[PDB]
């Protein structure tokens, strides 16, 4: 089977820049390459067929070039909504095969998170478990640190977090961290605090609540 | 308009079979092949096979002895069946149609079917409110906890509220169940007038829950 090698693995660029994706085939495939965009939680979207041919409904900023083994997808002036994984596909040789993808990330200015803390619901506490959630909204860059404290005891290992993909309009991330305790432990303590460190903040931000206030 | 709509996500037990239906519209199955492609978590695409206009099939080499594709032209349905699933067959499965009857440039795709291969039980989520508390903006949300397998869909106000929504990737907890949060930021002055409902659907367990979220008294 033909192996397609896409480079780079991750491409990080600013809005308005020209960007190029490389796809290299293990042997010559003529111009029998097609390209796809796949946005977060989306289906692939055909951008270019047969190396350089346009597809109805695809913006003019997308174009393709190449012949033989070395192919290029170009976005001439990248827009925030172009964040996606990009894949090449060959079909000179059966079976049709796809590259492993290049992920396009967009740079933007530093933006501090807005931080919010949520106590566990009374409904959940009936179940015997307390989830405490700290939300870091619309920030950049992606790196951030959440530290949980319960009555000034540092919590370690009993939280999980996840981060959204970059927003298609503003290129920010958001992050949710969930601290999980038993009901019994939750009701034995008063001060629940999430401390957030981020490049955009001159000092760490703490959001806290007192249980029962 | 050309569309391909696939059956819902769900769990397959190891060594058992996967069955997916792709229902097409805006073209006739007698005029186009329908292809199947999967995508393993965090990976690229793998072409599995095709049922052509006239009913012939081709299967990619790894799948020739365990895949069958059939169709019903009169019902615009294509049936994908794969036997003997193992863990590493966990993937999003897609049906797809090419631009031209004989070709492989996939202009039209199904929405995908997430198939999880695991020995575990299907379990529906509990939904808890992330209540707003006291720059004019409030955040609120829903915690969708303790479900299996993925995925869950969350909308707000029956799809009418999309601005400011962030639905997070699920985390796998040490229990082997998923948990996810979905949040939205809204004007604080809307909290007394507007209702905020998160609509949660876990198709694998046929669990739909609408949860109202509001300031705690």
């Amino acid at each position: 089977d033909i192996l397609l090698t896409q480079s780079p693995v991750i491409l990080s660029v600013s809005p308005g820049e020209r960007v190029s994706f490389s796809c290299r085939a293990s042997q010559s495939i003529g111009t029998n390459i097609h390209w796809y965009q796949q946005r977060t939680n989306g289906s692939p979207r055909l951008l270019i067929k047969y190396a350089d041919e346009s597809i109805d409904g695809i913006p003019s900023r997308f174009s393709g070039s190449g012949s033989g083994t070395d192919f290029t997808l170009s976005i001439n002036s990248v827009e925030s909504e172009d964040i996606a994984d990009y894949y090449c596909q060959q079909n000179n040789n059966w079976p049709t095969t796809f590259g492993a993808g290049t992920k396009l990330e967009l740079k933007r200015t530093v933006a501090a998170p807005s931080v919010f803390i949520f106590p566990p619901s009374d409904e959940q506490l009936k179940s015997g478990t307390a989830s405490v959630v700290c939300l870091l909204n619309n920030f950049y860059p992606r790196e951030a640190k959440v530290q949980w404290k319960v009555d000034n005891a540092l919590q370690s290992g009993n939280s999980q977090e996840s981060v959204t993909e970059q927003d298609s309009k503003d290129s920010t991330y958001s992050l949710s961290s969930t601290l999980t305790l038993s009901k019994a432990d939750y009701e034995k303590h008063k001060v629940y605090a999430c401390e957030v460190t981020h490049q955009g903040l001159s000092s760490p931000v703490t959001k806290s609540f007192n249980r029962g206030e | 308009q050309v569309q391909l709509k696939q059956s819902g996500p769900g769990l397959v037990q190891p060594s058992q079979s996967l069955s997916i239906t792709c229902t097409v519209s805006g073209f006739d199955l007698t005029d186009y092949g329908v292809h199947w492609v999967r995508q393993s978590p965090g990976k690229g695409l793998e072409w599995l096979g095709v049922i052509w206009s006239g009913g012939n099939t081709d299967y990619n080499t790894p799948f020739t002895s365990r895949l069958s594709i059939n169709k019903d032209n009169s019902k615009s349905q294509v049936f994908f069946k794969m036997n003997s699933l193992q863990s590493n067959d966990t993937a999003i499965y897609y049906c797809a149609r090419a631009l031209t009857y004989y070709d492989y440039e996939f202009a039209y795709w199904g929405q995908g079917t997430l198939v999880t291969v695991s020995a575990a039980s299907t379990k529906g989520p509990s939904v808890f409110p992330l209540a707003p508390s006291s720059g004019g903006t409030a955040a609120l949300g829903c915690l969708v906890k303790d479900y299996f397998p993925e995925p869950v869909t969350v909308s707000w106000n029956s799809g009418a509220l999309t601005s400011g929504v962030h639905t997070f990737p699920a985390v796998l907890q040490s229990s082997g169940l998923y948990s996810l949060s979905s949040v939205v930021t809204v004007p604080s002055s809307s909290l007394g007038t507007q209702t905020y409902i998160c609509n949660v659907n876990h198709k694998p367990s046929n669990t739909k829950v609408d949860k109202k979220v509001e300031p705690k008294s």
